């Protein structure tokens, strides 16, 4: 048996929405007490009022929030026999190959995460490749529908194809019958370009997930429903509780087919201007985040509305749809069939929380803990190493603690080509 | 795009570049400082004997005392057709700043851990002082840098022995958390925000884990043509060349001193960022410090490149093997000579039946008796009485003993001497003369000698700080290595001395006697004859 | 490297893989030559014939390996009609091969290379000349005989014969 | 050197795991039986639950 | 199964005395006048020599290569010219010596070279091998096209269980021409006819 | 050779130390060793000599190619005289 | 914000680092003054012989008289540019 | 080096002088050697 030190490497994977994402560090010490949730104060919107005589009609102040958490640790648990010569020649590459995974599993988070709460639904009837430039045009649907809520986008936005749909749109891009210099580029390269219909970041990401169609049909709205603004609310022993601002339950007349991830439209509700409050021509989309219960979900965008008279003024402000439920609004799914999901999002809307595992304290002895940069995705993780001889082995583990956040779900959006049937 | 990502790119290029040689040089540190026995499996269980019957430590000792007995320090030269006292500001700035008890530990740290391990490490840096400044209101100091294979992160693309021609490097700096505190208040970081960054992840002992804080500093090199202003200087000469980048807050100021500008040029230079960071996010970006180099300065053992892989060796690294054979060699002749039964004799118990207190150890009886006869088969049958044979130790225990002990002392032979080891130490010290140098040109104020005098040119701004004014004639001197001196006075007096040691009896070996003489410290009497020499030599003129 | 969630992970570790591949020669691509002495008086044939036998060695081992990657294939992408047929095909082919490539995360550090027969890369050249425009890529195409060195993202392209 | 592909079997992204939309393609290297091929690429399956984590 | 391997060297403490023996004995070239030229004809070329080859790359290249010639039988390395403005030596520009590391399997001269010095040898090829950083070092410097890898053979071997090693290669080609070529005879006007 | 070979130790019959196995485990609590002498099928235990295991030993092939191994390297490891 | 709490943090973050060096000296300077017997937990026996035959004990004696023979003491001088004089009543201090 | 060289083979007749006093003219710059160079310089050119 002759045998050798060379490496057949056999995969090169690629992290840009995990990279691309914020990370954030907050204080562990506070963290540790405040239930691994911290609070964020939302931009404030005022109201309005003209006229001469305005007695009794000052309004108060209403600043909403919201809540970023995490999860648990995704470690890398395996044991190492000292006696096995396999083992020994495989436990660097483990330790490598961990690093590498660690790296994958958290883009994946971001991107499903991306994918699963994202509001803003880009849909078309067919495949990209079907006319000219329309990639271009499935591209510019989404950076007008940004321009039209007037969301911010100073840090700048993000479009992510899947490889199909930007292999598409270079066979799009090449099959023009000329040559000029993004034709010649999309023809010796695959690239189409690196800004592409006002998006300052155009790329490509094989982990983009696959949106499964929906089965749920002939849902109706139970119940004429009004989701208000609100900060804190009282609890039973009447302490003031936060609220988060990016989530409203509704009941719907039957809750079958729905999952994580659906995207729904409600037959009525139109999208307003944000901080004009004009109507749009686009109907008001949203994302089912939680099924609970069988006759409610959790939509990510609550609904507020304009014309509702059981809003105050301050609340009102904050209005993004116009017009409420009516206990017969017939709620449209959009996702409809297969597809692999491009994701547009503004580049402050996901961020990544981390925190330290204190296992180098003195109650930790007899194992030995270091820590563990990830490559890629600039994170941190511990790296810790006991032994043991009632087995005879050595245990190693490579912890990381962490969490995807979607802070304004409205930024991020999701494209789905060809939605027909 | 991201400068994070490309910061940690290139330190994780680097880091598992040069993996193999830390990993040796850590266990190569850990042997000859910790304990023999780097088992992470047997610090628990049943017990065995494990002795440390060390002789290889002998043997690193007296090399660093063979090389503490030699100092060496910076020596500046004048070069070639240049003023002849082209180095005295800067050799006496030098020895100013470099005679604290940090500069030379931090010396004798590196060397330790170049003749152990085979890599060290030291650090140059500038700091704000008031009482004693050097020059300017600053001073340049030497840091110490512990564990340099685990600590300092070269560029991979470096093919020197002191890495002159490397464009960035990573250290990795650790601190308690009142260290940590005190480092976010100087650099105005924020506290709660606990750094982290990559460690050497090994398996050796559970302890040495120290609940400790970690953060890391990229100096990074860019060499580019900067523009450069052209001066006219109004007390003497005319061509004096400044760059814009240091004057930018003086620039109004300069005409009203009565500075006039000639020209303008692009000269091509280079400039060290440092960045303090950590493995999520990047504390300060791109700091400027002074000089051209970066900071610090490495020492090397035997060094070389295999197959494009830096390999660095010290001394204790082949006698490892040859030493642990050794140590459990000795384990096992240990458990021989307590885990044996002795040299006793072996009995029927009907033979020595009723005499049993005969053989206990006492001496009150002259002789042994024995049973002689049985009730069934007459008498007992005899056999000569036999013993258990004593504890030996084994022939290849032995000659192995001698084998490894043979090798080892053998294999720690570095050279015939540490010639090898000093001229490494004196490249490296040339290294830290060169950076040196830079930084003094880039903050000191450094005085031009006229032949007409020391004319300090300086000017000061509107926020009442003095911005340097250096002239490009500032590379007139060059480095070597020469012995260390506290002074320029001690410096003078041992050439003095080496002049008087070969000048024969003539006059001027009265010259060199009565300046020797001179160049002496005070008390009373010897103020008495420095007074006479003064006398002396400037009656003879 | 296998991964789990969570902090509790008694009895869930994990044991370490690695496989591994194999790789053998064949046997040597002789060539025997018989000469008497009186054959050896000019020796030209004598140096022509080693010659000859060094290029057709060159030969015979491209063959054997252009052989052996058409059999030990996995990846195909096919297509229903010719690569003549409509615009861009030879680019769509191109594409696809990265494409499926880029999806299946395979690596490709040191480099991918495609080859084309000759009548498929005359009808990709074909495809680029017939245009309509030239302005560097058909000139090129039309003047000499190249498509381009580099087509879809792979990192080289050729026209094996 | 035939290419063959098993219906309903579908690629993975070898490092993400996720279920690619092109179809499996084997290609078979030795006949050795009337019943038996021998195909390169190694069909492990995802969801076998006989297969250790490693 | 693992079995035991120790490593008890003899040799080396051999070449730990050869390499101090041979550098406690520096030695350096020296440029002496010809016969009937002027007594001082080589001051200049000796100050210029010692000026730009006073450095540490220039002693650390020599150190390099007489330890690979003790040990592996050749070393070598190289000389650069290089633009410098701060402190040149003439003309605004300065040489330099730089080492080359693993000269058998990096350096590769000419086949018909009967020399030791290898003056006669009229090309050779130097294999520079560096990752992913180098490369983009080497293309920004030499004004190459980072995107496209070079490639070249590769005079490594995977020997050791390094994690990685480097992947791009490239390759200097010196060639020597000697030729006639035309020279003008000026008049200088200060004195030289 | 050193490591993996059996120490010497006695070869004993489990009838020659039955009863007696804890005289023989190492400790110094005994002024000698008991052996058990009767056997009551054959009457009396067989007498013999106690057998040892020899001890391991480094073979002169071994010691001599080392020797002659090191002197080799020395001899041919002389740059110039 | 209490001192007697950041005082005895710092303290035992020290302490607490320092700890196995600290027990190696407390064991070496034992060892090297007392006894070189620790038998507390080999009380599991009767009494036993223990002697106790110094070789180290002459090498820690000859080192102690040889750093003894050479005195080593503070010495002022006077900086560079300075006046000769500079250190004469400090060292006199 | 070459002063040194020849100083240390000239006999102590005239050259020696000669040789001590450009030893002493070709040596570093302090402020003692500064004045022993310059007293050589004067001897020197007084000599001629």
């Amino acid at each position: 048996t002759l045998a050798v030190d060379e490496i057949i490497e056999t995969i090169s994977a690629i992290t840009p929405m995990a990279q691309k994402a914020k990370k954030y560090t907050p204080p562990a010490a506070s963290m540790q007490r405040s239930s691994n949730t911290i609070w964020m104060p939302v931009e404030q919107e005022s109201p309005t009022q003209e006229g001469w005589d305005l007695t009794d009609k000052a309004t108060g102040l209403l600043e909403l929030n919201v809540a970023v958490n995490m999860g648990e640790p995704d470690n890398d648990f395996f044991q190492l026999r000292a006696d096995d010569l396999r083992d020994e020649t495989a436990y660097r590459r483990r330790i490598q190959s961990a690093a590498r995974k660690l790296a994958n599993n958290v883009e994946l988070k971001v991107a499903n995460m991306a994918a699963e709460m994202g509001s803003l639904v880009i849909t078309s009837p067919d495949a990209i490749g079907t006319n000219t430039a329309d990639a271009w045009n499935f591209v510019a649907d989404a950076e007008e529908i940004m321009f039209s809520r007037e969301l911010n986008r100073d840090m700048g936005t993000s479009y992510f194809f899947n490889p199909q749909d930007y292999k598409k749109a270079g066979y799009d891009l090449t099959k023009r019958d000329i040559f000029g210099r993004i034709p010649e580029e999309a023809y010796r390269d695959g690239t189409i370009q690196r800004q592409v219909a006002g998006f300052d970041d155009v790329l490509r990401s094989p982990k983009l997930p696959v949106l499964t169609k929906s089965t749920a049909t002939g849902i109706t709205v139970s119940g004429a429903q009004s989701f208000k603004p609100v900060a804190w609310q009282l609890d039973n022993d009447g302490n003031k509780v936060n609220v988060d601002n990016r989530f409203a339950t509704v009941t719907l007349s039957a809750t079958t087919g729905m999952k994580r991830g659906d995207k729904i439209s409600f037959a009525g509700v139109k999208f307003l201007g944000q901080m004009a409050k004009n109507v749009l021509a686009q109907d008001a989309t949203f994302s089912v985040v939680r099924v609970v219960d069988g006759t409610h979900v959790e939509i990510t965008p609550k609904p507020v509305a304009l014309d509702d008279v059981s809003l105050s003024p301050e609340q009102r402000a904050y209005a993004n749809v116009n017009t409420s439920l009516a206990d017969a609004m017939a709620v449209n799914i959009l996702n409809v069939k297969d597809a692999r999901t491009n994701v547009f999002w503004a580049d402050d809307a996901i961020r990544i929380v981390s925190q330290p595992i204190p296992a180098n304290h003195e109650l930790f002895a007899g194992m030995k803990t270091t820590s563990f940069s990830i490559p890629d995705v600039g994170l941190n993780g511990i790296f810790a190493t006991q032994g043991d001889i009632s087995t005879l082995s050595g245990l190693c583990r490579i912890a990381l603690w962490y969490g995807v956040n979607a802070t304004r779900p409205e930024a991020i959006g999701v494209g789905l080509p060809g939605q027909t049937a | 795009e991201n400068r994070l990502e490309s910061i940690l790119s290139r330190f994780d290029a680097d880091w598992t570049a040069s993996d193999e040689a830390r990993r040796e040089a850590k266990n190569d540190l850990f042997f000859s400082r910790v304990s023999q026995w780097d088992d992470w499996l047997s610090q628990y269980t049943t017990l065995q004997y494990r002795g440390q019957f060390d002789v290889v430590r002998p043997v690193v000792r007296k090399l660093v005392s063979e090389m503490r007995q030699n100092p060496i320090d910076v020596l500046y030269r004048p070069k070639d057709g240049a003023r002849p006292d082209a180095a005295d500001v800067l050799m006496g700035m030098y020895r100013t700043d470099m005679r604290h008890n940090t500069a030379k530990i931090a010396v004798n740290i590196a060397v330790r851990e170049q003749i152990e391990a085979g890599v060290g490490a030291w650090r140059l840096v500038t700091d704000y002082e008031d009482q004693s400044p050097t020059s300017n209101n600053q001073v340049i100091r030497r840091e110490p840098i512990h564990s340099a294979c685990s600590h300092v992160i070269w560029d991979s693309n470096s093919k020197l022995m002191d890495k002159s021609d490397a464009r960035h490097c990573t250290v990795i700096h650790s601190m308690s958390q009142n260290g940590w505190e005190d480092f976010a208040e100087k650099y105005d970081l924020d506290a709660d925000d606990i750094p982290s960054f990559q460690n050497p992840n090994d398996w050796v002992f559970p302890w040495l884990t120290q609940d400790t804080i970690q953060i890391a500093e990229f100096y990074e090199v860019v060499e580019k043509k900067e523009t450069a202003f052209i001066y006219q200087d109004p007390v003497t000469g005319e061509p004096v060349s400044y760059f814009k980048r240091d004057i930018k807050d003086v620039i109004d100021d300069l005409a009203d001193s009565g500075f006039i500008k000639i020209a303008e040029r692009q000269i091509k230079r280079r400039r060290v960022y440092k960045s303090i960071i950590t493995c999520t996010a990047v504390l300060k970006d791109k700091q400027l410090i002074a000089g051209e180099h970066i900071p610090i300065v490495p020492v090397f053992g035997e060094w070389g490149f295999v197959e494009d892989k830096e390999v660095y060796e010290g001394v204790v690294r082949l006698t490892k093997d040859g030493q642990r054979l050794r140590n459990m060699i000795m384990s096992f002749n240990a458990d021989i000579v307590a885990r044996t039964p002795k040299k006793k004799p072996f009995f029927w118990p009907e033979q020595i039946a009723g005499f049993e207190h005969m053989y206990d150890g006492n001496d009150d009886y002259p002789y042994y008796l024995l049973n002689r006869t049985d009730e069934n088969s007459g008498d007992l049958p005899t056999q000569p009485l036999a013993y258990y044979e004593n504890p030996e130790v084994p022939q290849a225990n032995a000659y192995m003993l001698e084998a490894a002990t043979s090798a080892v002392k053998e294999v720690a032979t570095l050279g015939v001497e540490t010639y090898v080891f000093q001229d490494n130490l004196a490249t490296a010290m040339r290294r830290d003369g060169e950076i040196y140098q830079s930084i003094v040109n880039d903050i000191y104020d450094v005085p031009r000698n006229v032949t007409i005098l020391m004319a300090e040119v300086v000017d000061l701004a509107t926020g009442e700080k003095q911005v340097l004014n250096d002239i490009r004639g500032r590379y007139e001197c060059y480095t070597d290595v020469g012995p260390s001196f506290q002074s320029m006075k001690q410096q003078n007096r041992a050439e003095i001395l080496e002049l008087l040691g070969k000048t024969p009896q003539g006059t001027p070996e009265y010259q060199l006697l009565l300046l020797q003489y001179f160049t002496l410290l005070d008390g009373k009497g010897v103020e008495m004859m420095r007074d006479y020499a003064n006398k002396q030599l400037i009656q003879m003129g």
